[PDB]
RNA sequence: ACGGAAGGGCACCACCAGGAGUGGAGCCUGCGGCUUAAUUUGACCAACACGGGGAAACUCACCAGGUCCAGACACAAUAAGGAUUGACAGAUUGAGAGCUCUUUCUUGAUUUUGUGGGUGGUGGUGCAUGGCCGUUCUUAGUUGGUGGAGUGAUUUGUCUGCUUAAUUGCGAUAACGAACGAGACCUUAACCUACUAAAUAGGGUUGCUGGCACUUGCCGGUUGACUCUUCUUAGAGGGACUAUCGGUUUCAAGCCGAUGGAAGUUUGAGGCAAUAACAGGUCUGUGAUGCCCUUAGACGUUCUGGGCCGCACGCGCGCUACACUGACGGAGCCAGCGAGUACAACCUUGGCCGAGAGGUCUGGGUAAUCUUGUGAAACUCCGUCGUGCUGGGGAUAGAGCAUUGUAAUUAUUGCUCUUCAACGAGGAAUUCCUAGUAAGCGCAAGUCAUCAGCUUGCGUUGAUUACGUCCCUGCCCUUUGUACACACC
């Protein structure tokens, strides 16, 4: 595990430069407002965040 | 929902790289002028400071504190 | 790990001067905030110390809480040797 | 001597509305209690927040998606004022939701 | 439960009247199959543009390989005459990896190797499970307390009728009173010359200015001054409840028709949405998780590269078309939902240059202020083309210029030229739909660095045909028959 060597890959930008936050996954992420969190985690914490169904 | 076949390696082997136990490298580092003065062997450190002794390879003495830092010919 | 001395002494010494740490998840980050070493060794020897049972650690959104106990409090101070009536910041109890 | 006319403005903020309003009663209230020059509190458009998403986290079953949303409320206002009185009263009457922001307008 | 049994009601995930189509074509995209080292995987009405799954590195799950240990802690064991670590240069390695080696150095009790023990796991097990949503089931249906009937399984209340979209009511009643579901309720859409206000929205007057007609009229500009709030905003509220009337109705529940109105389908569209259940899906979202598996040449983690996008074939969403209601030129010039740069780097106006994509320099904008009046498309008007697989159609194909990217080859994407294929309204079948509706038309947002044919939402141009029936496909409840109860598979 040379220190220039592992974790060489660059992560500025793509799939997986960016985490969940809550689960830290990388699929069926949100980036809108800077949420940075997944659908569900979402689709649960939404109403402590604030959002409520309307329509 | 799959059963994995075992890793089977065409690969001879590889071995973590074993650190030599030496004994008394510091007699191979100096030398005692019959109780007095002691010189040292081989080289001084310049680009470490005194007292960190060099490497003999070849054509070239070399560092090892800072080991990138030091290997020039002499 | 193998930590170079210094390094842990010194994750030690903010530990105890702090009280606490969070040590966010992120792993292979170089340099851990506010206490210019690496998250990864700062991680494993806040595992060892709860593993002796020095520190409880509340894990939440991927940051790792640290809450130091008494005796753990009393084993930094001897492996930081400092006078026995000192205490962390913590423990100056902050009345508003 | 700060007898300058600062030209004070305010900005509040509210996920909700109620807390706002009575915010926005309160600081007119103040305000005119105090003999000043107000525009009043001016309505701008809520701007709603909306995330849609997939209810299941799998992506099974028939295809079904719910909208949350939020609406955030502005409202700023301004005053033709002095200094004490005014800087006095955006320190004092706010209830937790509401945000208030100051601008000297200077 | 079922019935090719009966009865009375319902539904464009049914039909009727039709509209638009899909199925024929090329493209895209997802499955299967085949192939491959790998084409990682899970769904088979409720799978298939789904897992937000628009995978070039990552995402990662597969494959060829290289690293490292992110093996805490306990004990033993070595061991300070060194547990060990790290290492230039070369061999070797894809590598500028001390991976391994040659040597030598450096490093010092954090270690090392054995025993436990614990972590880690997009390893397995959704037929161990929680949570989650989907479906049964967009229908109207559930349930208990005393009370009656039965020895009991249970039943009545939950019903003969009429009525409603509704177990909704009028009622009748061994039933009585109660609870959930429906409704009620909330969001949105509409109406407020009534209120509150406004240089982050508008308008009038009036300055100062530009052009024309010259009569003082228009059209303009202008962080000037004053004033106003109809338009735009958003708070308080107001407004409709079937109101009024005429029919019809054991005259009750209501249903129909006209007027008033903004609105007279529950005003339109929605959001929540009962009991019971499925061996429905999801361990691949989770540091939700039991068990089992693995835990050092690893199923951990990382690094390089390959694939997930391959091709004899079939299938599902969609796209562009088959042209004259057209294609191509000009000219006209109208929106509405959004979003937007911070610990970083977005929206980008304008002035440059370039044919273009584009780059360039200054700007504004953390946001009704700027992008923006997103000057969008279809469409509108004037021309060219002229029934020709033709100027329809634009796939498949060479070359170039750029742009994002560490990296575009297996073509990311854009632009320029050239090539112009298949295609003649599409068999059996089958989908969706009753008013701002279908259909056409785009735009904004998610994904995003770059990428959409997807998707959510938005607005624009805006209809033909019903306003009914159980004939097909189902659903409600009642009656009935059954050898069914894993229930007509
Ligand atoms: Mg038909
Ligand atoms: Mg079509
Ligand atoms: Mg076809
Ligand atoms: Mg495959
Ligand atoms: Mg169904
Ligand atoms: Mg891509
Ligand atoms: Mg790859
Ligand atoms: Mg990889
Ligand atoms: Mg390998
Ligand atoms: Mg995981
Ligand atoms: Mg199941
Ligand atoms: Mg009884
Ligand atoms: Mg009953
Ligand atoms: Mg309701
Ligand atoms: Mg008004
Ligand atoms: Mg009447
Ligand atoms: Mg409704
Ligand atoms: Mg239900
Ligand atoms: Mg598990
Ligand atoms: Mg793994
Ligand atoms: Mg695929
Ligand atoms: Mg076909
Ligand atoms: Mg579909
Ligand atoms: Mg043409
Ligand atoms: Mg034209
Ligand atoms: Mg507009
Ligand atoms: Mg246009
Ligand atoms: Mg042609
Ligand atoms: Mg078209
Ligand atoms: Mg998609
Ligand atoms: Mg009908
Ligand atoms: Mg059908
Ligand atoms: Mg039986
Ligand atoms: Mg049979
Ligand atoms: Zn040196």
């Amino acid at each position: 595990a040379h220190e220039n060597v592992w974790y060489s890959h660059p992560r500025k930008f793509g799939k997986g430069s960016r985490q969940c936050r809550i689960s830290g996954s990388h699929s069926g992420l949100i980036r809108k407002y800077g949420l940075n969190i997944d659908r569900q985690s979402f689709r649960e914490k939404a109403n402590d965040i604030g959002f409520y169904k309307y329509r | 929902g799959k059963k994995r076949k075992k890793k089977v390696y065409t690969t001879p082997k590889k071995i973590r790289h074993k650190h030599k136990k030496v004994k008394l490298a510091v007699l191979n580092y100096y030398k005692v002028d019959d109780e007095g003065k002691v010189a040292k062997l081989r080289k001084e450190c310049p680009n470490c400071g005194p007292g960190i002794f060099l490497a003999n390879h070849g054509d070239r003495f070399y560092c090892g504190k800072c080991h990138s830092t030091f290997a020039t010919q002499k | 790990m193998l930590i170079p001395k210094e390094d842990r002494k010194k994750i030690y010494q903010h530990l105890f001067q702090e009280g606490v740490l969070v040590a966010k998840k992120d792993f292979n980050q170089p340099k851990h905030e506010e206490i210019d070493t690496k998250n990864l060794f700062v991680i494993k020897a806040l595992q060892s110390l709860t593993s002796k049972g020095f520190v409880k650690t509340q894990f939440s959104w991927q940051y790792y809480y640290y809450t130091l106990t008494e005796e753990g409090v009393v084993y930094l101070r001897e492996y930081l040797n400092l006078p026995e009536h000192i205490f962390p910041a913590t423990y100056l109890a902050g009345q508003s | 001597q700060e007898v300058v006319i600062h030209k004070i403005r305010i900005n509040l903020t509210s996920t909700k509305v109620k807390q706002l309003e009575n915010v926005s009663a309160n600081i007119i209230k103040n305000a005119e209690t105090f003999k000043l020059v107000k525009k009043g509190p001016v309505r701008l458009p809520t701007k709603v927040l909306k995330i849609s998403t997939r209810k299941t986290p799998n992506g099974e079953g028939s295809k079904t998606w719910d909208t949350y949303e939020m609406r955030i409320h502005k409202r700023y206002i301004d005053l033709e004022a002095p200094a004490h009185i005014v800087k006095r009263i955006t320190q004092i009457t706010i209830e937790p939701g509401v945000d208030v922001e100051v601008i000297i307008a200077a």
